[PDB]
Formats: structure tokens, sequence, C-alpha cells
């Protein structure tokens, strides 16, 4: 008499197959490499024309001397 | 691989020679069974598959799984894998107390 078959409780699982969590697609990519690209160009002209200037600084001391 | 989808193979080849229906509850496990041997070749057919390839991460990923399924095939027939459990007249014996809130549990 102490056989299996249970009298309820069942779900079941899923046969299904998603997971789209997506993800910004659609030209919001392609749009935070461009800005963050030229924004280390902005970077550049403050940092390599700065030290152009302490590099006639640096020439200067070697032509006010030697005679 | 195949436990019981041998042997399923073997006693419907005999039982139709014998004159013989099994009966009814009998049948309802060889198809849980025979529904339980495809949820080891269908992983072992893609891991090692994709290994030949040279994948390391789903040969490990999916046999830690495989594990909780073992443990079924010792708790019925008689052993780890090789199990003469399907004879020709019918299901050996019936499974115990268990093994349906366990198979809810793993499905």
């Amino acid at each position: 008499k102490q056989d299996m078959p249970p009298v309820g409780g069942y779900g079941p699982i899923d046969y299904k197959r998603n997971l789209p969590r997506r993800g910004l697609s659609g030209y919001s990519m392609f749009a935070v490499g461009i800005g963050a690209l030229l924004f280390g160009y902005w970077s550049m002209m403050k940092w390599n024309r700065e030290r152009r200037r302490l590099q006639i600084e640096d020439f200067e001391a070697r032509i006010a001397l030697m005679p | 691989v195949s436990m019981m989808c041998n042997e399923q193979a073997y006693s419907l080849a005999v039982e139709k020679l014998l004159n013989i229906q099994p009966p009814p509850r009998a049948q309802w496990i060889r198809v849980l069974f025979g529904e339980i041997t495809r949820l080891l070749n269908h992983i072992m057919a893609v891991t090692t598959h994709a290994l030949d390839i040279g994948a390391m991460t789903p040969f490990f990923w999916m046999f830690e799984e495989r594990e909780k399924m073992f443990e079924f095939y010792e708790r019925v027939s008689g052993a780890r894998m090789h199990a003469a459990y399907v004879r020709p007249g019918g299901v050996h014996q019936d499974l115990p107390l268990g093994l349906m809130d366990d198979i809810y549990e793993f499905s």
C-alpha cells in the first residue's frame, strides 16, 4: 500500500529559452566611444604644449651659458 | 552511457516472443528511466565534443550537476552505472519511498 504517486505539488520548470538583458544597443553605443576618445585628445595640447614650454626652458639654460 | 535504454531494446525484443504485455505500473518506470538516459547522452554528447575542440570549462560546469543523477541509479537498482535492472518480466523491484519529491526537486 506504500507506493509513490503524490497527490499534488508540481511546477513545472520551463522549457523556455530567453534572457534578453540588453544592454544599451542601437546608436547608444559608438557614442560613449567617440566622446571619450576626443576627451583623451582634449587632454593633449594642455600637456604636450605645456611640456613644449618647458622644453624651450630646458634649452634656455644651455644657450645662456657657454660663452 | 545508456543503462536503461539498453535492456529496453532487449526485454521488448523478448516479450513479443513470449505473448506478454507488461503490467501498467511497470510501463511508467521504463518511460521514466528511458527518458532519463537521454539526459545523460545529450550532456556527454556536447561536453566531450567541446573538449576535443578544446574548451575546458563546459566540461566541469555540467558534470558537477551530473552527480545529482547517479544517486538515483544507486538508490533504485544496484550500483553506479551498470544495472541489471530491466528484466524480461518487467521491472525487477519497486523504487523505494522517495524518488518523487527528488526527481521533481531535480527537474
